[PDB]
């Protein structure tokens, strides 16, 4: 049951939801894949993310909006989620919230090439 | 006007937002100070976070890309003109700098997600035949299989054979 | 995309990926051979979780023949024309919401299929 004016509005009933339904990400993923993009700004998949943002291979993850929307979710979030999940050694040049696509791109830096595999799974 | 910075990294976050700002040649019709505004959005950035760490680093390079987004160059001319101050423009989260073709789609998604997942109300014949023993109100529905009653307004139940 | 398995010329055993620690570009190297052979796609390994794949391309003409299918007159071919189109869903597991419909024409040697 719903303790605050939340208990009217199904809009303000809905984060509560949100805020309770487990929500990993495989949920709102959509297409997860990996590149030896041989530099950050090297962007074999061709972005003008890192560029701005000025490992030799990442996981790149693009998400899917619908899914995140609907939890009201951000990169955000999602990212420093990751990053104080597995510590320091991930390092995500997460996009925008502007482009089309949601891309994630999370590299490592200090049986390196299946482990990003190990840590996506 | 800004206060003067003789931090090296602040001074280098000012320059890259004037020139964030320049993008476009939208200063000159308007006949904005790009880099008197380049300082006080920077000047509004450090005095929320009053450290040169990682966030306020990220927290500038978010803003810079917003206004060098080619799909949005509205957000930089409202900025330029004044109707985005610069303390509200270095507070404000990437969903309202976004273009507002963007904001319009993220709501409607927003809103067929919120449908989506409102439950299905109880289909019944409504009537107002049945008067409610709990709350004397006429406001009930009906489903014959015996016939069953559920009252809308208290949620009471009851049934006819 | 997807990446397929590329397999030695020696052995004929599975290629794995290996960065070139020196020139910085992804190689393909076997296990048992000592083959190394220059990568091209420069991707290692996809994962579609949408699980969103076109039954077009699963979708196989020879089920025109079936006998057991409901035929249409009512959506015509593109490549031919013809009339008659066989029609069915997803057969595929993963069609929880494809309820969609998949057309085969019902003509030899056309074999040509679409949803509507
Ligand atoms: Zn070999
Ligand atoms: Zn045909």
């Amino acid at each position: 049951f719903l303790l605050g004016q939340s208990a009217r509005d199904a809009e303000r009933a809905k984060d509560i939801l949100c805020r309770l339904e487990h929500t990993t990400l495989r949920k709102v993923t959509a297409n997860t894949a990996i590149y030896y993009d041989p530099n950050p700004q090297s962007t074999v998949v061709a972005e003008d993310q890192e560029w701005v943002n000025v490992s030799p291979w990442l996981l790149r993850v693009e998400l899917d909006r619908k899914h995140m929307t609907d939890r009201k979710l951000t990169m955000e979030q999602i990212a420093e989620k990751i990053n104080a999940g597995f510590g320091d050694d991930l390092n995500c040049i997460f996009n925008d919230d502007n482009a089309e696509k949601l891309v994630l791109r999370i590299r490592i830096m200090n049986d390196d090439d299946v482990f990003l595999r190990c840590i996506e799974s | 006007r800004a206060p003067s910075t003789s931090d090296s990294v602040r001074l280098k976050c000012r320059e890259m937002l004037a020139a964030a700002l320049r993008t476009g040649d939208d200063y000159i019709a308007i006949g904005a100070d790009e880099e008197e505004l380049g300082s006080q959005i920077e000047e509004a950035i450090y005095q929320e976070i009053r450290n040169t760490d990682m966030k306020y680093k990220n927290r500038v390079r978010s803003r810079i890309s917003n206004l060098k987004d080619a799909k949005n160059p509205n957000l930089r001319k409202n900025v330029l003109c004044g109707n985005i101050p610069p303390d509200l423009f270095a507070r404000m989260t990437a969903e309202e700098m976004a273009s507002d073709e963007l904001k319009e789609m993220r709501k409607n998604l927003t809103k067929e997600a919120i449908r989506e997942h409102q439950m299905a109300k109880t289909g019944g014949t409504q009537t107002d035949l049945f008067t409610c023993g709990k709350c004397k109100k006429k406001n009930c529905t009906y489903t014959q299989v015996t016939t069953f009653v559920v009252c809308n307004e208290c949620g009471n139940r009851w049934k006819f054979c | 995309g997807f990446v397929g398995i590329r397999f030695c010329q020696e052995c004929n055993n599975m290629l794995y990926p290996k960065e070139d620690k020196e020139n910085r570009i992804l190689l393909y190297a076997c296990r048992n051979c000592d083959y190394q052979q220059e990568a091209d796609n420069s991707c290692i390994y996809v994962n579609k979780i949408t699980h969103e794949v076109d039954e077009l391309t699963q979708i196989i003409a020879d089920v025109s023949q079936d006998p057991t299918l409901p035929r249409t007159e009512d959506h015509p071919c593109q490549k031919c024309g013809h009339k008659e189109a066989v029609f069915f869903q997803s057969h595929s597991a993963r069609a929880e919401d494809a309820m969609r419909l998949y057309y085969v024409c019902t003509a030899p040697h056309c074999g040509h299929r679409w949803t509507e």
